[PDB]
């Protein structure tokens, strides 16, 4: 099992400052409901 | 200043988990299927031996 | 009521007493500043230069690093360093054992873990392993089992200088040699399992196997005199490097296969039961596996004795050391004759979980054939 | 981590290590989450107290989770691996027995181990009745160990003495469908 | 650090005042045990009566006598302190 | 409603203080706004000298006058009152 | 669901009340006594 | 009126959908993380 | 009156810790169990994709 079935997988490595900065913005904002915060968030994140 | 601690417990605790459990589920996913293909090798040997 | 109130009046008076002066604390006495001032006080407060303010801020710092918020602000501001170092200081024993409990508390959480692998903490614990006191060692073995829960403390464990398993092994060995201290080496042992573990564990099982030569070492540490969590964390351990075929033929040459045999039967405790026929199951793989289990006097007895359908784990590895045996033409004739049929008929038929139901039609499937054509598994 | 209000005179000192007692005290109570917290209070302190002094109650909860008025019976138990078994049966000398048989069961090596130590502790003397070591056995039954279905009770009954009459070791040795478990 | 949002004393005073903050933030867990450390501390050298308010909400309405007064912030917490 | 958690006055005295509170918040929305208007209606009521602090988190050491002195919240907010 | 019992506040404050009156050199066995006797 | 660190509130349904989110990223493990993020967010909301 | 200070103090310092250790020795067991059981899932399937 050493190589044959683990295929090495990591994190894609400029994710945590991503995630960092949007649980910033979901703890200050403080939304009713976090799904459409995190659309509109990333909406304007991209342009 | 007094966020960050939280920020940083809670993204640590997303980051460990999900990558631990992405790479568990593909291991397993990957053992299965090679068993998977090794009973569809016998099923097509006993196919065979049938029609003789 | 005229004396509760004669007292109720007199205690408000004792209420407002102009109190004299807030005395001055002594120098050796700890406390928490108001909010964040203590994390960064505890770390100036550790490298103090008094060593009775150092042992009292260690144990305020075990304190404070409960909660995950804590633990990460206290590691931030720079504890580990500071912990490491009390740590290596030999002149009082009882420091380091303050000290390897609180790296033991530190080292729970991920961050913990990092830390102490980036500052050579995996290192002062290795080194402190060794120390003539008793209970820091155990305090070591726990905090260093606690660190190796995560995948990059077990690759750092694994190379990290020259040897390290290797004298981790050679240690357990001596000490159970000399004396029956049996906690120590099976703490050890569950480390050392705990390493094997590692999702790249190619250096992990060269390392002990070719040079720790440790297979006959755990035959030797099988035998039923020794106590069984011993006998368990050693059948783990020999389950755990197993995988290796060269594991699978050095371990039936010096035996071992009667011994894990030994272990299985309906009146043991689970775990050991589960870790013995776990590791049965990897060995029986090999030729010689098989005749040595259709060997041994009371094999394959036990094996289908121990097949139940609770108890979960333990009949999934009976099922699959079954599976293994009846691969052998003589092995089945016996299998049969002992009932393994409706036994397995029985857990395949009434069992719901998908895992064990499939290791039940294998071995049914197993238990039947003649004939190199293999029928449809079952179900 | 000491304690050390402004205004607190030197009159009242805090005894070393009663912070860690209260720490570990109240660890348990939050763990358990018990109904009636004097009694259990009063039974965790002379639990401890127990053992520093000199691992009954550990023992005696698994028990009583394995079987599946309870005061009296760990204080029985805290106050005395056969041997002491047997002085907790003469102390209650009579959801007693049954106690006591999971107990020797739980600590026995095999059925047969199992079976001398029923035949010690049921009864003295080196002998017990036939209805009893045959309840005795029914006690395991389901969900405790394997081979020990009504059939079996009821083809060892029919192996062993009568009801009244008294059965020793070897008269249960040598029984039928009995040698086959050993 | 301090943010003296409003004074009404002299240089020393204030950097005195600033000073026993510290050392109460430093050595005191609980509000009122900072602030009867401040308080008797200017107590024992300044002059003879002092008054003092260690919290995160609040302001006051007081009646100091001129030359003596501070509201301040030090880490996190606003300290009020007069004499009258 | 109001809870006096600590009281040094005569019930009348206590009774119109928390009378004073409760008027004052129905008209000061900020808080220093009830700590004015506590402080000028006893500087009238009583003996010119005063003192008042209103907040939801403070910890304090004062000496008060004798006779005079009051802690207690009024819904979620404590108020502290006393004379020099 | 991991709570502190709605009652166990106020019995700690009071063991710890008296067993700081009391001062004792074994906190089990008074802690024994203690409750054994507030039981009755 | 926040003036204390343990007033801000962490939601219950949080942690879990954040992992979940991480766990596309990491089946994917792409390049335009932002682009791929607002669209998985997209899609969760119009769904819900 | 002379104890009352330090009473209410320590009491709820205990109870604030202990609840603290309790929680975070639960949550670290637990998923030290998870991995456990990720780990002899993985064994047996091992075990198996072996023998075929």
């Amino acid at each position: 099992m050493s190589s044959t079935y683990q295929k090495p997988i990591t994190i894609p490595g400029d994710f945590p400052a991503i995630l960092k900065a949007f649980t910033r913005e979901i703890l200050r904002a403080q939304p009713s409901n976090i799904y459409e915060f995190g659309a509109r968030y990333f909406s304007g994140l991209q342009g | 200043f007094e966020v960050e601690p939280i920020l940083e417990v809670l993204v640590g605790k997303v980051l460990e988990q999900g990558l631990m459990e992405v790479l568990e589920e593909e291991e397993l996913a990957a053992m299965r299927a090679h068993q998977e293909h090794f009973e569809q090798i016998r099923n097509a040997e006993l196919v065979a031996t049938q029609r003789m | 009521d005229s004396q509760a109130r004669i007292q109720a009046n007199l205690r408000h008076i004792q209420a407002f007493e102009a109190k004299p002066n807030p005395k001055a604390l002594p120098e050796t006495a700890v406390t928490r500043g108001f909010e964040k001032v203590a994390f960064p006080k505890l770390v100036r407060e550790l490298t103090c230069d008094n060593a009775v303010v150092r042992k009292k801020s260690l144990l305020a710092a075990r304190e404070l690093l409960s909660s995950p918020v804590n633990h990460v602000q206290c590691v931030a501001a720079g504890a580990t360093p500071a912990i490491v170092a009390l740590l290596q200081d030999q002149t009082d024993d009882e420091t380091r054992y303050y000290a390897a409990g609180t790296l033991k508390l530190l080292a729970a959480k991920e961050v913990g873990a990092r830390d102490l692998a980036q500052h050579s903490g995996l290192d002062a614990l290795a080194a402190a392993l060794e120390d003539p006191s008793e209970g820091v060692r155990d305090e070591a073995y726990g905090a260093l089992i606690e660190a190796a829960r995560f995948d990059s403390t077990r690759r750092a464990l694994e190379a990290c200088g020259s040897g390290a398993v290797l004298p981790r092994l050679m240690e357990l060995a001596l000490l159970e040699a000399q004396g029956g201290a049996a906690g120590r080496a099976q703490q050890g042992l569950v480390l050392l399992f705990t390493c094997t573990q590692a999702r790249h564990n190619a250096g992990i099982l060269s390392q002990l196997v070719d040079v720790a030569q440790a297979i006959p070492h755990l035959a030797g540490l099988l035998k039923p005199e020794l106590p069984m969590p011993v006998r368990h964390a050693a059948a783990e351990l020999l389950g755990a490097l197993a995988t290796r075929e060269d594991a699978k033929i050095q371990a039936v040459q010096v035996g071992a296969v009667p011994l894990l045999l030994l272990a299985a039967s309906p009146s043991v405790p689970v775990p050991f039961a589960t870790s013995a026929v776990a590791a049965l199951g990897a060995i029986t793989i090999r030729r010689e596996g098989k005749y040595a289990a259709l060997e041994s006097p009371g094999g394959l007895a036990g094996l289908v004795s121990v097949l139940d359908p609770c108890h979960e784990q333990l009949c999934i590895n009976a099922m699959t050391a079954v599976s293994n045996v009846a691969e052998a033409p003589e092995a089945r004739a016996i299998l049969v004759a002992s009932g393994a049929g409706p036994k397995l008929q029985h857990i395949f038929e009434t069992a719901t979980v998908e895992v064990v139901k499939r290791a039940a039609a294998q071995a049914i499937r197993q238990c039947r054939f003649k004939h190199l054509p293999y029928e449809v598994l079952p179900g | 981590m000491d304690v050390e209000p402004i205004f607190c005179a030197e009159q009242i000192v805090i005894p070393h290590n009663l912070a860690d007692i209260l720490k570990a005290y109240t660890k348990e109570v939050i763990r358990r989450q018990p109904t009636d917290l004097i009694a259990f209070s009063a039974k965790y302190f002379t639990n401890l107290a127990n053992v520093a002094s000199g691992a009954p109650a550990k023992e005696q909860l698994r028990q009583v989770y394995t079987r599946g008025t309870l005061t009296e019976s760990q204080v029985t138990g805290l106050c005395q691996a056969d041997a002491v078994v047997a002085k907790v049966m003469e102390v209650g000398a009579f959801d007693l027995s049954k106690f006591v048989f999971l107990c020797l069961a739980m600590s026995c090596e095999d059925f047969n181990r199992v079976c001398m130590g029923v035949f010690d502790v049921f009864s003295d003397n080196g002998s017990l009745p036939a209805q009893d070591l045959l309840t005795l056995i029914a006690h395991l039954g389901p969900d405790m160990d394997p081979e020990v279905t009504p059939a079996f009770l009821d083809a060892v009954a029919a192996e062993l003495p009568a009801g009244g009459g008294a059965v020793t070791y070897m008269e249960l040795c040598e029984a039928p469908s009995l040698k086959p478990k050993l | 650090k301090a943010v003296i949002k409003n004074a009404d004393m002299s240089e020393e005073m204030q950097a005195d005042a600033v000073d026993c903050a510290t050392q109460a933030l430093e050595k005191y867990n609980i509000e009122k045990d900072i602030a009867a450390y401040i308080k008797k501390e200017f107590d024992r050298k300044h002059n003879p009566t002092w008054h003092c308010i260690v919290g995160r909400n609040f302001g006051s309405y007081v009646t100091h006598e001129t030359k003596h007064f501070i509201y301040f912030y030090l880490g996190q917490v606003a300290i009020l302190l007069f004499k009258s």
